[PDB]
RNA sequence: UAAGGUGAUAUGAACCGUUAUAACCGGCGAUUUCCGAAUGGGGAAACCCAGUGUGUUUCGACACACUAUCAUUAACUGAAUCCAUAGGUUAAUGAGGCGAACCGGGGGAACUGAAACAUCUAAGUACCCCGAGGAAAAGAAAUCAACCGAGAUUCCCCCAGUAGCGGCGAGCGAACGGGGAGCAGCCCAGAGCCUGAAUCAGUGUGUGUGUUAGUGGAAGCGUCUGGAAAGGCGCGCGAUACAGGGUGACAGCCCCGUACACAAAAAUGCACAUGCUGUGAGCUCGAUGAGUAGGGCGGGACACGUGGUAUCCUGUCUGAAUAUGGGGGGACCAUCCUCCAAGGCUAAAUACUCCUGACUGACCGAUAGUGAACCAGUACCGUGAGGGAAAGGCGAAAAGAAC
RNA sequence: CGAAGGUGUGCUGUGAGGCAUGCUGGAGGUAUCAGAAGUGCGAAUGCUGACAUAAGUAACGAUAAAGCGGGUGAAAAGCCCGCUCGCCGGAAGACCAAGGGUUCCUGUCCAACGUUAAUCGGGGCAGGGUGAGUCGACCCCUAAGGCGAGGCCGAAAGGCGUAGUCGAUGGGAAACAGGUUAAUAUUCCUGUACUUGGUGUUACUGCGAAGGGGGGACGGAGAAGGCUAUGUUGGCCGGGCG
RNA sequence: UACGGUGCUGAAGCAACAAAUGCCCUGCUUCCAGGAAAAGCCUCUAAGCAUCAGGUAACAUCAAAUCGUACCCCAAACCG
């Protein structure tokens, strides 16, 4: 959580989804993909100071990869975590 | 009816699983067995 | 297991002959017990698992002169 | 170690385009070559309103094996065959017809 | 070039210029992921300098 | 577009004893 | 080594090179998540939970390193119990798994044949277990011969389906001797006089020859048919290259290759030479493997099934001589020959092929050939061990059919 | 200037066959005589694939039941909306565990799938969607049982087992109501709470074990009494005068 | 206003009675077939510290990670 290195590398995305777009009007979080193995901590850290804002909470979540065939060939989707950074009052982004 | 088969994952991987099977020596045959013929999925475990 | 400490003697295997000449397998042990040997440069009892026959070697060679062969085969008496 | 490049200017050896001269475009590694305006052939394009609205017959050219084509001599007029030479140390192409360095 | 000039220098000017490096990778990562990079060949091209840095900097480590 | 077949049988009927 | 290139279905975008840091290829390194002998502990494999110590500070934490077990060795401590010993704690080492067949050893069937079936056969085969090397094992006569001699072991062809073994049934089946492949002999059981002699193992040091990228590499035009010429018909030329492959139909001369001739900064094999570090050569005088050989009992191995049955191995019970002495010569005795057990080491000829390269085929050509020419041990099936498919072909070029 | 194969025709030999030709097809083929074979198929309830037959026949999965108007659409008995009708309601409702693993929500499409049509779908395609100091798992603790340093035993493999270490289906700290999304909510916002550790300050100070005790800590049946969930009625409030 | 919705406002919000298989009740009574463990927790002191450490109490403060969380779940989503 205190290595610049391994803050650099923990955001990964910005999330541009529906719900996204009503968390900026209605309760100012940001959503964003983070790598798999990250915890809230070290993510509420790097955007703390990669972002300069003051981050409330940050709860995260693990996406299951969807099952995909491409022709005739199964696959399937990556798994990724995605967090809900709730930013300070009255700070945007 | 009642089937034959009543799916539980805990039983199935204390019974079947990579660490069952590699327990003892005549698991640990089978695992070369299914090494020696190529088989993608070596044990039951996911 | 059923291995004398000192001739390494262990179970073989042989046949069961009947009047008809019928084999069947079987197993001959050696005739084993554990014996408190004193030996004195130690002032002590050693505890070992030995055949009748090796009792007899033992007498025969000291108990010394056994003791130092095995130290050379890392038997762990 | 490649006896055509680029820019070489070459004469269709067989082909519906026997004789006929013209200059390299690309060089393919499956061992053909792209000549400039000599292989014409009639696509039928699709319209993609992406990019490039109007489709239509198209005339572009298609590929050419090497060994279809021969260097010009551009001296004797005359289809040569191309040889290798240490000059200077390094490798140079020669016509083997009057062995003169290119 | 690149690689000689690396090896000439100190592990702390190395240490600068590899934060440096990495610091326009996560910026070319957020715009690449928000559709506004263009040029999309440096994203490679930062990822083989970022090796090609640490690379240097293990072999002026001694071992 | 992946059929395939099985088949097990069984076995019953009557007497045949007169 | 280069004028092109970012591996495939598979395009596209955005690019990077063009005489040499583009790419590609070889050598040597750097990095190498997590599980898996798994080794910090645990565990429902790819996960959960730590301890110690060093170093960082934004005082929230963070980053490295170490911490399995067993064996051997050495220290330190340390019972009952006075010394001791067991035990305990550290530290250096080795090991642990995996892998086709071949090999040695420890165990070890049955079906079948006998026209049934017990001995026997199948067979010391299948299978299980331990262990090891590139080979392993064996090996330098207590061996054979026969009154002449040979001179370790292993392998091949004979001897020979002979002599024998065998409910003398089924069946099993030598040896002596000969011709070949390949050959190599030594050490301890002990001390001197000489002396480091030969020889072997480590290592560097060169030379030679390979291997891992590679290089160059001869000579054809015209005309006819044809969508296309490499085919037809003419006239040439090369060949230490007319092996093959590709190219719009069948190419010595279009292309890649072939014969040829070459190539190594670096790593490495092999062999010779040579330098160090061990290693001991020679001579004289000694010594000469004991619970062993043999024997009784019960089995096993020898072609040999207890038979008149030698020889070899021993579970059990006994038990010598020891060079002025012992073993063997197929019961046994005598005579005579031959050898010296109860301690070890040893290359080659031999067996095999998971894998690498080249090449070959009166071998196959998609229901064939590996189960699999195709994203095959996949789909699918079964709790699991395990079972296990189907499926190749547009054209020269996608020019894959605008409108 | 048309190979093999395919399909006709003609001729020919005692036969297995042969010769040649028209056509398709597009590149091989191959005399003679010798040689070697995975050398000749109608059968084996043969094997694999393809295609018939029965046959436009049986069947289209509970006799809980459907009907209409409007809409969309190329097309509506089956989809959407609306109004009726009927069925379940100790379930055919609601929430979970196990198990499944994106089937959830939205847009779009109708080849295949749905025992019919389908505009629809748990089907295809593209996006979106699960947020936990107080819910579980995990963590601490153990049951049966498993593994098991050393150890005992066993031809080898291994078997058993101590200290230990695992193993819930059991024992251990703490969150409720309201609101909100197309799909999540004791997880998200608002309001109001609670728990266990770390650190610091201040004051007062006997602490301390791998030990000891207590507690945790426990059956079956039965009997009531006191309560709440919940329901009924009245009152109250709003609306109604059929 | 996009049939949704969105925004604002918003009355009464009581009592009696009945009533559990739910709570007091891990209780009470009774019976024989005589009905887990451990840890957390409370307490007691050994050795080892008793200026210290540590304990108690009050404030302030940090921290509570990681994993499941959609949906079906007497069924068209599980086993057939
Ligand atoms: N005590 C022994 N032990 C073993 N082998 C021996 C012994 N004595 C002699 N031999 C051998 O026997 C052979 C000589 O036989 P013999 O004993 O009659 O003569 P010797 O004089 O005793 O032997 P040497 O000359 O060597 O001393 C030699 O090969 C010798 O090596
Ligand atoms: N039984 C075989 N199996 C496989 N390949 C073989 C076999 N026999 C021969 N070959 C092939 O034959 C080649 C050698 O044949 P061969 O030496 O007789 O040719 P050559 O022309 O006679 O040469 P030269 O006259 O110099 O001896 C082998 O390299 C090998 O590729
Ligand atoms: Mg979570
Ligand atoms: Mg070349
Ligand atoms: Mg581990
Ligand atoms: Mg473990
Ligand atoms: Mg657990
Ligand atoms: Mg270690
Ligand atoms: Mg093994
Ligand atoms: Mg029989
Ligand atoms: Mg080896
Ligand atoms: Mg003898
Ligand atoms: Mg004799
Ligand atoms: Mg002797
Ligand atoms: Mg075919
Ligand atoms: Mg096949
Ligand atoms: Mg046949
Ligand atoms: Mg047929
Ligand atoms: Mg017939
Ligand atoms: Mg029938
Ligand atoms: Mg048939
Ligand atoms: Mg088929
Ligand atoms: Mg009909
Ligand atoms: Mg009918
Ligand atoms: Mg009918
Ligand atoms: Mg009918
Ligand atoms: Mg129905
Ligand atoms: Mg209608
Ligand atoms: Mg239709
Ligand atoms: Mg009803
Ligand atoms: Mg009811
Ligand atoms: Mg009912
Ligand atoms: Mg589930
Ligand atoms: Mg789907
Ligand atoms: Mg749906
Ligand atoms: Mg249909
Ligand atoms: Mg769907
Ligand atoms: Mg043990
Ligand atoms: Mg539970
Ligand atoms: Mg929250
Ligand atoms: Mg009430
Ligand atoms: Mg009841
Ligand atoms: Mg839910
Ligand atoms: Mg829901
Ligand atoms: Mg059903």
């Amino acid at each position: 959580m205190i290595r610049e290195e391994r803050l650099l590398k923990v955001l990964r995305a910005p999330h541009v989804s529906e719900k996204a777009s009503t968390a900026m009007e209605k309760s100012n979080t940001i959503v964003l993909k983070v790598a798999k193995d990250a915890t809230k901590a070290e993510i509420k850290a790097a955007v703390q100071k990669l972002f300069e804002v003051e981050v409330e909470v940050v709860n995260t979540l693990v996406v299951k990869g969807k099952v995909k065939r491409h022709g005739q060939r199964i696959g399937r989707r990556s798994d990724w975590k995605k967090a809900y950074v709730t930013l300070k009052e009255g700070q945007n982004l | 009816m009642k089937r034959t088969f009543q799916p539980s994952v805990l039983k199935r991987n204390r019974s079947h699983g990579f660490r069952a099977r590699m327990a003892t020596k005549n698991g640990r045959q089978v695992l070369a067995r299914r090494r020696a013929k190529g088989r993608a999925r070596l044990t039951v475990s996911k | 297991s059923r291995v004398c400490q000192v001739t390494g003697k262990r179970p073989v295997t042989g046949n069961n002959r009947s009047h008809a000449l019928n084999a069947t397998k079987r197993r001959f042990l050696p005739n084993l017990h554990s014996h408190r040997f004193w030996v004195e440069s130690e002032k002590r009892f050693v505890t070992l698992r030995v055949s009748a026959k090796g009792m007899r070697v033992i007498d025969k060679k000291g108990i010394d002169t056994v003791l130092a062969e095995l130290r050379a085969r890392g038997e762990k008496y | 170690a490649a006896k055509i490049r680029r820019d070489d200017e070459v004469i269709v050896l067989t082909g519906k385009d026997k004789g006929k001269r013209g200059k390299v475009k690309n060089v393919l590694s499956s061992g053909k070559v792209i000549v400039e305006g000599i292989n014409l052939v009639k696509k039928h394009q699709k319209p993609v309103p992406a990019l490039n609205q109007p489709g239509g017959i198209v005339e572009k050219e298609a590929a050419i094996q090497v060994s279809n084509v021969a260097i010009f001599n551009a001296a004797t007029g005359k289809a040569d065959r191309v040889g290798f030479r240490f000059e200077d140390g390094k490798k140079v192409r020669f016509f083997k017809s009057n062995s003169e360095t290119i | 070039m690149k690689a000689k000039e690396l090896r000439e220098k100190s592990v702390e000017e190395l240490n600068t210029e590899l934060l440096n490096l990495l610091r326009e990778q996560f910026n070319l990562r957020m715009q690449a992921a928000s559709g506004q990079l263009q040029q999309s060949h440096l994203l490679k091209q930062v990822r083989r300098d970022v090796a090609r840095v640490k690379t240097l900097l293990n072999e002026k480590a001694g071992a | 577009x992946x059929x395939x077949x099985x088949x097990x049988x069984x076995x019953x009927x009557t007497a045949s004893f007169v």
